[PDB]
RNA sequence: GCAGAGGUUCUAGCUACACCCUCUAUAAAAAACUAAGGACCACACGA
DNA sequence: CTCTGAATCTCTTCCTCGTGTGGTCAGGACG
DNA sequence: CGTCCGAAGAGATTCAGAG
C-alpha cells in the first residue's frame, strides 16, 4: 500500500539492504526536550516542578514564617505566533504559578498555623517554542541548539609528556559537578597527591581529609595497608602474609617454621607463594636492618606516662627501634611500601603538609580560598559546608551521580547531589590505583563522558538561577517583614526571573537566530549539537583532542557534517538515528542479535555500553531470516572494525543511514565521493536559496520527504480526509466520519503562510499540493513550502550538466550557466526586506511622516500617497523614496542604493496616544476587514460542515428530507426525532453550538481591541513603519551556484544558448561544469550523480514521447513497471496492478519532468544498477555522448559526460558583496571606511597588504593609501578637491590614527612626542 | 554583560589595538569588492570590472572631468548626473579608466604578489574578473573568492602601480625565479591534450609545408590533432651577438605540436614544443622564453598560449566519466592475497608464535605492499592497457584516458590523488596518528563501507583541523618573519668585501637534492672560481650568476662556488646590492633601495600554509 | 567671493567640502540651485 | 652559607579579510 | 528645572645541593 501523495509521484528507492526502523521525528531532540521542561510533572523530576521544588522553602529567621508551592500553570499565550512575529513581541506564556503563604505562632515550630493563604501569582514570562521547535523571541524565529559538554562526574585525565618535560606521566582526577566548585587532585612531579580547588593554588590534597575530621591515624587506615609487627624474644618476629609477597624483590633469606624457602638474591616465584602457602606460613623472621625502611603507621606512646615517644608517618631508625623495644609496644602497625605497585603518595604529601588538625585545615584552605583578611574556624567551617555539604551552593545532577558510581564502580545508581567523605575517598583511592598501574584513565572525547544539554534543561538552569536570585530578595525581605501585614505578592516580583530567562532567551552565547532559509537549514541547525557555549569549552580553549572526531561518534553525532573554520568539528551535527537520552547522553538504535539471528528488536544504546557488546555492519547481508550470509562479518567491537564470526555478534546497525545527519544524507552517492567533500557539500545544502519553483531531485535519497514532512516548512494534514476547498492562501479538508472525534471534530482548515519576510530575507511561501476532491490521508503533505515539491525537499534546481572544459569560462572552479536557465527563471529567488521607518522623540519639537518634505521632486513623491508612505504594490527602484519623514529644524526612509523591488505590504505600529495618519488608520481597516472575513469564512465553513454532521445523523431514526428544506436552517431543535442516542448527541451539537454562538463575538471583539490597542514600541518612539520589500534576484555572472557534492562555482557568463554544446539530439547542456574539479577534489559522486540524472532523464524522455503521442495507457504502465523493476532487488516492490489505471495517467504526467530516483547513503545505486539503467533508454551505456560545439558547430572528439545533476544555488549571491566606494561617512579614529558593511565602507587594507606594498617599490601608493586615502581630513580633503580639480597631487599631511595613539599613550602617563 | 572592559593599554595592545588596526594596517576609500570571474578573453595586464565599480570607485575623477567639459557646472550637479546614471556620465567614465591602473587585493595577502595592479576593463556584470593566469600567483578560486579593488589615485601612484604592480610586470614570484604565471590547471590540459600523437591517427604521414597548413588541416577536419607528421618551420635562434638567424628543417612531430610553433616567438627552439608539455614542461617552456626573449614577448607569448590551450582544451572535450577510471583485474587477487596473509598472521599470533607489536607490524607491512601492488596494477592499466594499431597488426601506447591526461600533465592531481579513485584507498590512520589496521580496500569509484567511510572522515576531520590550526600558525610566522625584517633594505651598491658562504649542493645521504646549477644562481660569487685548471679565472670575482654562467658551471663541472651571502655584507642599516644578487622577479640584479627584508619574510612565510606538522655504506653509482 | 547682510524661490542661504551678483554699514532688476553626524560584544556564514 | 641549576609561577599571544543577524552603566527622586 | 548620589614558550622568582 501506498499513500496517495506518493502515488501523484512515486521516488524509485535503490538499497538491497530493508529498513526495520522508521526514520524518528528530527525535531524530537527540541520537541521532546521542551515537553518535559513545561509540563506539569507530578513526580516533581524534570520539568519547572524540579525547579520550584528545589528552591521553595522560605524559612524566615526567628519569624516562623514560611511559603510553598503549591501548584503552576502555564497560561494561554497573548498573541499567536504570526501575531507576535509581525509585532516583534516574543510568544510567551505567563506563568501563573500559585503559592501557599503560612504563618506559624512564635516560639510554637511544631504548632499549627494560624492562618493559610493562597492565591495564584504572576512570576516570570517563559517563551514558549512553535509546533516547529523553534522560539520566538523579538519579532524573530530563533532556536536554541542542543549543548554538548562534559558530563557531571568524575574524570581521571592523563596530561600525559609535555609536563614536567622528563617524560613523567602525571595523574589527576577532577569531580566536575553540574552546578558548584570544581576539585582537581593532581601530583605533584616527585608523586606528591596535590589538590587543586576551582583551579586554585595547589595545595596539599592530605589537607582536605583533615577538612573532612580526619587524622592521620584514619587517613592511613583508609590508604593504605596496615602491617602487624610483633616483639618477640627471637628478633622481634615478624608476620607476612603470602599475597604481600608477591612482586618482591630479595629483601633477606626467608626462613619460616625451621626450613628456608627464599635466600639472598633470590626473586619470590609464584612456585615458592604457592609452596609457603601450602606450608602456610604466618610468622617470618627478618632482620632488624629491614625495619629501618618501614613507616609506622599509628601513634604510640608508653603505658608508663603516656607521652609521644613516636608520632605517626615517619621513618623508623635505630634509636626509635630502641625506644619502642624498652616502652614495651608488642603491636607495632607499618605501612605497606610497594615502589612497584602499591607506592606511597600520602605520606609524602603528609611531610609536605604542615597541618595536624581539622581547624588547621579549615584556616589554610579559607586562606587560599578568600586571602587577606583573618580567618575564622566558625567561618571557616560555614565556608567548607556551604562549599561541599550544601545542596543549595552545590549540587551533582542524577546524571554528575550516576557517572560518579560509574567511574567509582560502585553499585548504587542514585545518591544524594552533595559528596561526602567516602566519596572523596573513593576517588583518591581510584587516583592511586591509576598511578600504580592498575585501572585505565579515560577518554573526555568519548560521547559516554559528554552528555547533551538540551533546551529545556537550560530553560530549567536559567530558571533555578532566577528562583534563587529571588529567594535571596525573599529571604531579606522575610527577616524585617510582619505577620499578616501583606499579600504573598510583594516579595516575589516577575521582573528578575523574566530578565533572566529573557536574556538567556534573546542574548546568549547558545541563543542561535535560527538560519531559515531551507527546510534543511531549519531541521539541521535545530538538531545542531554545539560543543561551544555557557559550561562548555571555548573556541581557543578548545583543544585539537575535542575538535577531531571519536570513534564512539558512530550513530550519535553526524562525522561529516561540520561547519569548517573557526569551529570545525565543535559545532557537529547529530545523526538521523540518534536520539538523547533520559540523562543527556546519546543513544542509537541497534538491531539485537539473537543466537545467529538479526532480530527486529531496536535496543537504543549509549556509547559508554556500547563498547561492552559487538556491533555488526549495516552493510551485511542477510538471508531474510536474520542469518549472516556471512560467516565472518566486519563488525565494531570496541571501536575497532575486526571481522567476527556470525556467533559472536550482539547487536548490528539499525541501518545504513545511521552515522550521517540529516544535512549529509541528502547527498546522493555519498559513499562514493570524499569526506572532505561530502563535508563541504552538506555545509552548503544548508546554505541554498529557494528557487522560484522548487522542483524534486532527479537524483537523491529517499529522505527529503522525510526532511521536508518532519520540518515545519510545509503543512502536513493532521487529520485524513477530502479537500472541500482548495486556495492559494487556504486549503480546507473535510475530516472522514471514521477520522474525527463525535465532537468538536468539524473539518479542518489550513492557512498556508503566503510570501513572508524569512531570517535571511528568503520568501517563505507555502503552495498547494493538492486539487478539490482530491483524497488526503492522516499524516499527509498538503502544501508545498520554500524548497519543497509534492512533500520532497527540493533545496535546488536539477538541469543538464556537461563536464568539458569550455574555453577557459570554467577554467578552474568556475560554472557556466547557459541563456536557457536564465529565460525559464529556474534560479529566479524571491528576497524579502525589511525596511522599516522609526519616529522618535526629538528636542524642540517631534518629527512627522506626512509626506511634506523639502527639496525632493513630485516624482520621487508620486510613488508615496497623501500621507506620505509607499502605495502598497508599487514597483520602487535604487535611491527611491519609501515613507516621509522630515526632522524639526528630510530624515524619510529611502530604499538602498542598487536593490530594488516590488512593496508587499506595509505595517505601521503606533504607540497609544498619539493619532494614527491617514494610511495607518487604512490600513487598520483593511486588517479589521480581513479579520472579519476570515472569521465569517471559518464561520461558514464550519456551521456548513456541522450541518452536514447532522443532516449524515439525521438520514435515519426520524429522517424528514423535505421538512428540512422548508424551515430555515439557523432553528433544527423543533424536529422531530427518537428519543435515543442519536437525539442525547444533537442535543449535544445544539448546545455546543450554542455556546460556540456566544463566544463568536466575544473573541470578535478580542480580535479587534488586538489590531486596534498600540503595540508596544520601544521608549522615546512615535510609531514605526516596517516596508516589505520583495527583490526578485536573477541568476547572475557571479552568483555562488554549488551541487550537493562540494562541487562549489561561481557562474562566470551567462553564454548565450546557441553557444551552448549541443548533443545529436540538439538539446544544448544547460550547464558546462569543469572535469578538472572532479580528480584531485575526489567529489566522484557527483559524477555518479550525473550518470543516475541522465538515466533518470532519459526515462523521463522517454515517458514523455510515449506521452506526448496518445498512447494506450499499458505501454505506461508496461514501462513504468520496467523501469520500477529494474534488474537487481531492490527494497522498492511497486506493482502497477494496483493502481487504479488513471491514477497511472497521473503518475506518468508527473514523471515527464524526470525519472525521480533514490540513492541512499551507503547502500544506493551500483555502477551495474546505473548501466543498466542507461541501457533501459536510449541512452548509451557509457553515460557520455558526443557533443557538437555551439559555435564552431562540429563535435567535441572524446565524447563529454552529460547529465541531470541536482545543484543548489547559495545565498551568497553577487548582489549582496557590491561594496564599491569614494567617499563616506568616517569613524571615531576618522579611519573614513567606517566599517565597511551596510553601512558605505571601504575594504581594510590590512597588515598584509601593506606588507605586500612594501615588498613592492611601493612609497607613494602605499603612503596616499595609509594617509590621504583614509584618515587625513586635511588631507583627504585637499585630495578630493584635487582630484574634481584634475590635478592628482597628493598633499601628505599626517594620519589622525597616529595623533590618537599619541593621545592615548600620553594619557597613560607616558609622554611621546614630536621632534621639529 | 559581564566582560572586561577595554582599558587605556588594551587599546594600545592586541590586534583590536590601534597600532595593529588603525595603524600598521588601515581600511581605506576608493575600495570595493566582488566575487571573481574567469574571463578568459582578458590580458593579463588587464581585468574586467563592474560599471557600478568603476562609476562608485571614481567619483571624484568623474566630477573632475564633468567640471573640465562643462557638462555640469558644480560638484553637486555632477554628483545628480553620477546617481541618474545618465549616458553622458558613461563616456566620462570609459576616459577616466583608460590608463588607470586598479589594485586588485585577495584577503589572505600572502606574499607580494597578493596584490597586483590592472587596467580595469569595463564590464557589464557586478563580478570582478579575474585574468586565469594571474590566479595561481593570488592564490584565487573561483568559488567565492572575493578580492577587493583599490584606486590609486595621485600620478604617482598610478605610475608605479604601473610600472611596478602590473601583472605583466610580475612573472617571475619573489620566492624563486620560477615564473608564477605559467599555465595552471585547464590550458595545462589543453597544451598537454595537443601536444600527444597516437600511433594511428587521422591524417597521419603527410608531410606538411608549416604551422599554418597544420592548423588548415586541424580545422578543415580531415587531419587529427596529434598525428605524427613531418613538418618544415622556420626556427629562428639568436646564436649571434643578439642577431636572429633563421634553421628550416623537417623535424619529425604532430599536428598538435606544430600548432603551438606559431604561438612561441621567434628565439625560442623547436625542442621545447616537441614533447606532451605538462605542467612541468610549460614551466620551463615560460622560464626560457623569460630569459631569452624579455618580458613583453613573454608576456604576449603567455597570453597567446593561455588562448590556444583553453581553445582547444575547449575541442578537446577532456571529459570525467566512471569509464575514465579503470579497476584493475588483479585487484581482486591482490586483496585476496592480503586477506590470506593477514588470516596467516593472526593464525601465527593465535598460537603465539608472534606478539601483538610484530604481528601489527607485519599486518602493516603486508597491507603496505598490497596497496603498491594495486597502485601498480592501476598505473599500467590506466596508462598501458590502451590497444590501438598502426594500420598493421598489434602496437601499444601511451593512454589517452581522461583522468591518466589530467593527472599525468599535472594539471591537477597527484599520485596519491589517483589512487584513492581506482586503486585502494590504502591504509588511513586514526586522530591520534597509529594506522587502522584493516585499511579503506574499496576505491571511490566502487563504493565505501560505513566504517570504512568513518576512517576516512576520521582523516579528514584530521586534516581540515590541521589547516585550520596551520593557517593561524604560517600567519604568525609571517608576522614574526615580516618585523624581525623591514629595516634591512638594500642601501648600497657594494662593500668590496671578499667574504661570504661557500655554496655546495646539499647532500643528506641520498641524491643532489638541489644542484649547485639552482642553488647558486642570481647570486654574485666572492672569490674567482676555478675549473680543474689551476689558476683559471672562470667566473670572475664580481659578475652576477645569470643562466649563462650557472650553464657554464654546469659543463665545467664545478662542485663549490664561495658566493657573496647577505650574511657577510658589511653595510650599516641595510645590505648592498651585489652581496644580495637577483631580486628574483626580474633578470638584473637587485635595485639600489628595494626592500628585502619584506620580500624574505613573505617568500618564507607563504608556504606555511603547505607544510604539515606531524648499518653499513653502500656506494650507489660508479665514482 | 573668505570678516556681514541683501536679492528674484521656499524658514534660512555669509564658500560651511559646498552654487550666482553687490558694498563696507545701504537691500533689489535676475534664470540653473541647497543640508556638512553615527561605537563594542556575541552568533552564524564565505573564502 | 651563598650561590648553581632547576622547578615553579606568571606573562603573552595563538591568521586575515569580508557578509548577514542579535545584545549592551542599568540616576531617580528631591531641593 | 537642575543636581547628587588548552598550549607553548620565555622570563622572572623562588629555591635549593654541595662543597
Ligand atoms: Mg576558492
Amino acid at each position: 500500500v501506498y499513500s496517495y501523495t506518493e502515488k501523484k509521484r512515486i521516488r524509485k528507492d535503490f538499497g538491497k539492504r530493508p529498513q526495520v526502523l522508521d526514520v524518528p521525528y528530527l525535531l524530537s531532540i527540541q520537541l521532546d526536550s521542551f515537553q518535559k521542561f513545561i509540563e506539569q510533572d507530578p513526580e516533581g523530576q524534570y520539568g519547572l516542578e524540579a525547579a520550584f521544588r528545589s528552591v521553595f522553602p522560605i524559612q524566615s529567621y526567628s519569624g516562623n514564617s514560611e511559603l510553598q508551592y503549591v501548584s503552576y500553570r502555564l497560561g494561554e499565550p497573548v498573541f499567536d505566533v504570526q501575531e507576535c512575529q509581525i509585532r516583534g513581541v516574543t510568544y510567551s506564556a505567563p506563568l501563573r504559578v500559585k503559592l501557599r503563604l503560612v504563618i506559624y505562632e512564635r516560639e510554637a515550630p511544631e504548632g499549627t498555623v494560624k492562618d493559610i493563604k493562597e492565591q495564584e501569582v504572576y512570576m516570570g514570562e517563559i517563551p514558549l517554542m512553535t509546533d516547529n521547535g523553534t522560539f520566538v523571541i523579538n519579532g524573530t524565529e530563533r532556536v536554541i541548539v542542543s549543548q554538548l559538554h562534559r558530563s557531571p562526574g568524575v574524570f581521571f585525565d592523563s596530561d600525559k609528556g609535555k609536563t614536567h618535560s622528563s617524560g613523567k606521566v602525571l595523574y589527576n582526577a577532577r569531580i566536575i559537578p553540574y552546578r558548584g566548585s570544581w576539585l582537581d587532585f593532581e601530583f605533584d612531579p616527585k608523586d606528591n597527591l596535590f589538590v587543586r580547588i576551582d583551579r586554585r593554588r595547589k595545595l596539599p590534597a592530605t589537607i582536605i581529609l583533615r577538612a573532612l575530621n580526619y587524622t592521620t591515624e584514619q587517613i592511613l587506615d583508609l590508604f593504605f595497608e596496615k602491617v602487624i609487627f610483633e616483639i618477640r624474644d627471637n628478633k622481634l618476629q615478624m608476620e607476612l602474609v603470602p599475597e604481600r609477597l608477591r612482586g618482591e624483590t630479595a629483601s633477606f633469606d626467608i626462613e619460616a617454621n625451621g626450613k628456608v624457602y627464599v635466600e639472598k638474591g633470590r626473586r619470590i616465584t609464584a612456585r615458592h607463594i604457592r609452596q609457603l602457602e601450602k606450608d602456610d606460613v604466618k610468622l617470618i623472621e627478618v632482620p632488624v636492618e629491614y625495619i629501618a625502611g618501614k613507616v609506622v603507621a599509628k601513634d604510640y606512646i608508653d603505658e608508663s606516662t603516656g607521652e609521644l615517644i613516636c608520632a605517626a608517618n615517619m621513618e623508623l631508625s635505630l634509636d626509635l627501634l630502641a625506644k619502642l623495644s624498652q616502652s614495651g609496644h608488642k603491636r607495632i602497625e607499618t605501612l605497606f611500601t610497594n615502589d612497584l605497585d602499591h607506592g606511597p603518595y600520602i605520606s609524602e604529601t603528609l611531610r609536605v603538609d604542615p597541618t595536624n588538625d581539622r581547624l588547621s585545615a579549615l584556616v589554610e584552605i579559607y586562606r587560599m580560598m578568600r586571602p587577606g583578611e583573618p580567618p575564622t574556624r566558625e567561618a571557616a567551617e560555614s565556608l567548607f559546608e556551604n562549599l561541599f555539604f550544601s545542596e543549595d551552593r552545590y549540587d551533582l545532577s542524577a546524571v554528575g551521580r550516576m557517572k560518579f558510581n560509574r567511574s567509582l564502580l560502585r553499585e548504587e545508581i542514585e545518591g544524594s547531589g552533595i559528596l561526602s567523605k567516602d566519596d572523596i575517598i573513593d576517588v583518591m583511592k581510584k587516583l592511586i590505583d591509576i598511578r600504580n598501574g592498575k585501572g585505565e584513565v579515560d577518554d573526555i572525547d568519548h560521547l559516554g563522558n559528554r552528555r547533551i544539554r538540551s533546551v529545556g534543561e537550560m530553560a530549567e538552569n536559567q530558571f533555578r538561577v532566577g528562583l534563587v536570585r529571588v529567594e535571596r530578595a525573599v529571604k531579606e525581605r522575610l527577616s524585617l517583614g510582619d505577620l499578616d501585614t501583606l499579600m504573598p505578592q510583594d516579595m516575589i516580583n516577575a521582573k528578575p526571573i523574566s530578565a533572566a530567562v529573557k536574556e538567556f532567551f534573546g542574548s546568549s552565547q547558545l541563543s542561535q537566530f535560527m538560519d531559515q532559509n531551507n527546510p534543511l537549514s531549519e531541521i539541521t541547525h535545530k538538531r545542531r549539537i554545539s560543543a561551544l557555549g555557557p559550561g562548555g569549552l571555548t573556541r581557543e580553549r578548545a583543544g585539537f583532542e575535542v575538535r577531531d572526531v571519536h570513534p564512539t561518534h558512530y550513530g550519535r553525532v553526524c562525522p561529516i557534517e561540520t561547519p569548517e573554520g573557526p569551529n570545525i568539528g565543535l559545532i557537529n551535527s547529530l545523526s538521523v538515528y540518534a536520539q538523547t537520552n533520559e540523562y543527556g547522553f546519546l543513544e542509537t538504535p541497534y538491531r539485537k542479535v539473537t543466537d545467529g539471528v538479526v532480530t527486529d528488536e531496536i535496543h537504543y544504546l549509549s556509547a559508554i555500553e556500547e563498547g561492552n557488546y559487538v556491533i555488526a555492519q549495516a552493510n551485511s547481508n542477510l538471508d531474510e531470516e536474520g542469518h549472516f550470509v556471512e560467516d565472518l562479518v566486519t563488525c565494531r567491537s570496541k571501536g575497532e572494525s575486526s571481522l567476527f564470526s556470525r556467533d559472536q555478534v550482539d547487536y548490528m546497525d539499525v541501518s545504513t543511514q545511521q552515522v550521517v545527519s540529516v544535512g549529509a544524507s541528502l547527498i546522493p552517492f555519498l559513499e562514493h565521493d570524499d569526506a572532505n567533500r561530502a563535508l563541504m557539500g552538506a555545509n552548503m545544502q544548508r546554505q541554498a536559496v529557494p528557487t522560484l519553483r522548487a522542483d524534486k531531485p532527479l537524483v537523491g535519497t529517499g529522505m527529503e520527504r522525510a526532511v521536508a514532512v518532519d520540518s515545519g516548512v510545509t503543512a502536513v494534514a493532521k487529520r485524513g480526509g477530502v479537500v472541500q476547498y482548495v486556495d492559494a492562501s487556504r486549503i480546507v479538508i473535510k475530516v472522514n466520519e471514521d477520522e474525527m472525534y463525535p465532537g468538536e471534530a468539524g473539518i479542518d482548515i489550513y492557512n498556508l503562510t503566503k510570501y513572508t519576510r524569512s531570517n535571511q530575507n528568503t520568501c517563505i511561501n507555502q503552495m498547494p499540493c493538492v486539487s478539490l476532491g482530491e483524497p488526503v490521508e492522516r499524516g499527509d503533505v498538503l502544501a508545498d513550502g520554500p524548497s519543497t515539491d509534492l512533500g520532497e525537499l527540493a533545496l535546488g534546481q536539477n538541469m543538464r550538466v556537461a563536464f568539458m572544459p569550455w574555453n577557459g569560462y570554467n577554467f578552474e572552479d568556475s560554472i557556466l550557466v547557459s541563456e536557457r536557465v536564465v529565460q525559464e527563471d529556474r534560479f529566479t529567488t524571491i528576497h524579502i526586506q525589511e525596511l522599516a521607518c522609526v519616529s522618535r522623540d526629538t528636542k524642540l519639537g517631534p518629527e512627522e511622516i506626512t509626506a511634506d518634505i523639502p527639496n525632493v521632486g513630485e516624482a520621487a513623491l508620486s510613488k508615496l500617497d497623501e500621507s506620505g508612505i509607499v502605495y502598497i504594490g508599487a514597483e520602487v527602484t535604487g535611491g527611491d523614496i519609501l515613507v516621509g519623514k522630515v526632522t524639526p529644524k528630510d530624515s524619510s526612509l529611502r530604499v538602498p542604493n542598487g536593490v530594488s523591488g516590488t512593496v508587499i505590504d506595509v505595517q505601521v505600529f503606533t504607540r497609544d496616544g498619539v493619532e494614527k495618519d491617514k494610511r495607518a488608520l487604512e490600513i487598520e481597516e483593511m486588517q479589521l476587514k480581513q479579520a472579519k472575513k476570515d472569521l465569517s469564512e471559518e464561520l461558514q465553513i464550519l456551521e456548513a460542515g456541522l450541518f452536514s454532521r447532522i443532516r449524515a445523523v439525521l438520514v435515519a431514526g426520524g429522517v424528514e428530507a423535505e421538512k428540512l428544506d422548508k424551515l430555515p436552517r439557523d432553528r433544527w431543535l423543533e424536529l422531530g426525532l427518537t428519543d435515543e442516542e442519536k437525539q442525547n448527541q444533537l442535543e449535544q451539537l445544539a448546545e455546543q453550538y450554542d455556546e460556540l454562538k456566544h463566544e463568536f463575538e466575544k473573541k470578535l471583539e478580542a480580535k479587534r481591541r488586538k489590531i486596534t490597542q498600540g503595540d508596544d514600541l520601544a521608549p522615546g518612539v512615535l510609531k514605526i513603519v516596517k516596508v516589505y520589500l520583495a527583490v526578485k534576484r536573477r541568476i547572475q555572472p557571479g552568483d555562488k551556484m554549488a551541487g550537493r557534492h562540494g562541487n562549489k562555482g561561481v557562474i562566470s557568463k551567462i553564454n548565450p544558448i546557441e553557444d551552448m554544446p549541443y548533443d545529436e539530439n540538439g538539446t544544448p547542456v544547460d550547464i558546462v561544469l569543469n572535469p578538472l574539479g572532479v580528480p584531485s577534489r575526489m567529489n566522484i559522486g557527483q559524477i555518479l550523480e550525473t550518470h543516475l540524472g541522465m538515466a533518470a532523464k532519459g526515462i523521463g524522455d522517454k515517458i514523455n514521447a510515449m506521452l506526448k503521442q496518445q498512447q494506450e495507457v499499458a505501454k505506461l504502465r508496461e514501462f513504468i513497471q520496467r523501469a520500477y523493476d529494474l534488474g537487481a532487488d531492490v527494497r522498492q516492490k511497486v506493482d502497477l496492478s494496483t493502481f487504479s489505471d488513471e491514477e497511472v495517467m497521473r503518475l506518468a504526467e508527473n514523471l515527464r519532468k524526470g525519472m525521480p530516483i533514490a540513492t541512499p547513503v551507503f547502500d544506493g545505486a551500483k555502477e551495474a544498477e546505473i548501466k543498466e539503467l542507461l541501457k533501459l533508454g536510449d541512452l548509451p551505456t557509457s553515460g557520455q555522448i558526443r557533443l557538437y560545439d555551439g559555435r564552431t558547430g562540429e563535435q567535441f572528439e572524446r565524447p563529454v559526460t552529460v547529465g541531470y545533476m541536482y545543484m543548489l544555488k547559495l545565498n551568497h549571491l553577487v548582489d549582496d558583496k557590491m561594496h564599491a566606494r569614494s567617499t563616506g561617512s568616517y569613524s571615531l579614529v576618522t579611519q573614513q571606511p567606517l566599517g565597511g558593511k551596510a553601512q558605505f565602507g571601504g575594504q581594510r587594507f590590512g597588515e598584509m597588504e601593506v606588507w605586500a606594498l612594501e615588498a613592492y617599490g611601493a612609497a607613494y601608493t602605499l603612503q596616499e593609501m595609509l594617509t590621504v586615502k583614509s584618515d587625513d581630513v586635511n588631507g583627504r580633503t585637499k585630495m578630493y578637491k584635487n582630484i574634481v580639480d584634475g590635478n592628482h597631487q597628493m598633499e601628505p599631511g599626517m594620519p589622525e590614527s597616529f595623533n590618537v595613539l599619541l593621545k592615548e599613550i600620553r594619557s597613560l602617563g607616558i609622554n611621546i612626542e614630536l621632534e621639529d | 554583560n559581564k566582560r572586561p572592559l577595554k582599558s587605556l593599554a588594551d587599546m594600545i595592545k592586541g590586534k583590536q589595538g590601534r597600532f595593529r588596526q588603525n595603524l600598521l594596517g588601515k581600511r581605506v576609500d576608493y575600495s570595493g569588492r566582488s566575487v571573481i570571474t574567469v574571463g578568459p578573453y582578458l590580458r593579463l595586464h588587464q581585468c574586467g570590472l563592474p560599471k557600478k565599480m568603476a562609476l562608485e570607485l571614481f567619483k571624484p575623477f568623474i566630477y573632475g572631468k564633468l567640471e573640465l567639459r562643462g557638462l555640469a557646472t558644480t560638484i553637486k550637479a555632477a554628483k545628480k548626473m553620477v546617481e541618474r546614471e545618465e549616458a553622458v556620465v558613461w563616456d566620462i567614465l570609459d576616459e577616466v579608466i583608460r590608463e588607470h591602473p586598479v589594485l586588485l587585493n585577495r584577503a589572505p595577502t600572502l606574499h607580494r604578489l597578493g596584490i597586483q595592479a590592472f587596467e580595469p576593463v569595463l564590464i557589464e556584470g557586478k563580478a570582478i574578473q579575474l585574468h586565469p593566469l594571474v590566479c595561481a600567483a593570488y592564490n584565487a578560486d573561483f568559488d567565492g573568492d572575493q578580492m577587493a579593488v583599490h584606486v590609486p589615485l595621485t600620478l604617482e601612484a598610478q605610475l608605479e602601480a604601473r610600472a611596478l604592480m602590473m601583472s605583466t610586470n610580475n612573472i617571475l614570484s619573489p620566492a624563486n625565479g620560477e615564473p608564477i604565471i605559467v599555465p595552471s590547471q585547464d590550458v595545462v590540459l589543453g597544451l598537454y591534450y595537443m601536444t600527444r600523437d597516437c600511433v594511428n591517427a587521422k591524417g597521419e604521414g603527410m608531410v606538411l609545408t608549416g604551422p599554418k597548413e597544420a592548423e588548415r588541416l586541424y580545422r578543415s577536419g580531415l587531419a587529427s590533432l596529434h598525428a605524427r607528421v613531418k613538418v618544415r618551420i622556420t626556427e629562428y635562434e639568436k646564436d649571434a651577438n643578439g642577431e636572429l638567424v633563421a634553421k628550416t628543417s623537417l623535424k619529425d612531430t604532430t599536428v598538435g605540436r606544430a600548432i603551438l610553433w606559431m604561438i612561441v616567438p621567434k628565439g625560442l627552439p623547436y625542442s621545447i614544443v616537441n614533447q606532451a608539455l605538462g605542467k612541468k614542461a610549460i614551466s620551463k617552456m615560460l622560464n626560457t622564453c623569460y630569459r631569452i626573449l624579455g618580458l613583453k614577448p613573454t608576456v604576449i607569448f603567455a597570453d597567446q598560449i593561455m588562448y590556444t590551450g583553453f581553445a582547444y582544451a575547449a575541442r578537446s572535450g577532456a571529459s570525467v566519466g566512471i569509464d575514465d577510471m579503470v579497476i584493475p583485474e588483479k585487484k581482486h587477487e591482490i586483496i585476496s592475497e592480503a586477506e590470506a596473509e593477514v588470516a596467516e598472521i593472526q593464525e601465527q599470533f593465535q598460537s603465539g608464535l608472534v606478539t601483538a607489536g610484530e604481528r601489527y607490524n607485519k599486518v602493516i607491512d603486508i597491507w603496505a605492499a598490497a596497496n603498491d601492488r594495486v597502485s601498480k596494477a592501476m598505473m599500467d592499466n590506466l596508462q598501458t592497457e590502451t590497444v590501438i594499431n598502426r594500420d598493421g597488426q598489434e602496437e601499444k601506447q601511451v593512454s589517452f584516458n581522461s583522468i591518466y591526461m589530467m593527472a599525468d600533465s599535472g594539471a591537477r592531481g597527484s599520485a596519491a590523488q589517483i589512487r584513492q579513485l581506482a586503486g585502494m584507498r590504502g591504509l588511513m590512520a586514526k586522530p591520534d596518528g597509529s594506522i587502522i589496521e584493516t585499511p579503506i580496500t574499496a576505491n571511490f569509484r566502487e563504493g565505501l563501507n560505513v566504517l570504512q567511510y568513518f576512517i576516512s572522515t576520521h582523516g579528514a576531520r584530521k586534516g581540515l583541523a590541521d589547516t585550520a590550526l596551520k593557517t593561524a600558525n604560517s600567519g604568525y610566522l609571517t608576522r614574526r618573519l615580516v618585523d624581525v625584517a623591514q629595516d634591512l633594505v638594500v642601501t648600497e651598491d657594494d662593500c668590496g668585501t671578499h667574504e661570504g658562504i661557500m655554496m655546495t649542493p646539499v647532500i643528506e645521504g641520498g641524491d643532489v637534492k638541489e644542484p649547485l646549477r639552482d642553488r647558486v644562481l642570481g647570486r654574485v660569487t666572492a672569490e674567482d672560481v676555478l675549473k680543474p685548471g689551476t689558476a683559471d679565472i672562470l667566473v670572475p670575482r664580481n659578475t652576477l650568476l645569470h643562466e649563462q654562467w650557472c650553464d657554464l658551471l654546469e659543463e665545467n663541472s664545478v662542485d663549490a662556488v664561495k658566493v657573496r651571502s647577505v650574511v657577510s655584507c658589511d653595510t650599516d642599516f641595510g645590505v648592498c646590492a651585489h652581496c644580495y644578487g637577483r631580486d628574483l622577479a626580474r633578470g638584473h640584479i637587485i635595485n639600489k633601495g628595494e626592500a628585502i627584508g619584506v620580500i624574505a619574510a613573505q617568500s618564507i612565510g607563504e608556504p606555511g600554509t603547505q607544510l604539515t606538522m606531524r648499518s653499513s655504506i653502500q656506494v650507489k653509482n660508479k665514482g
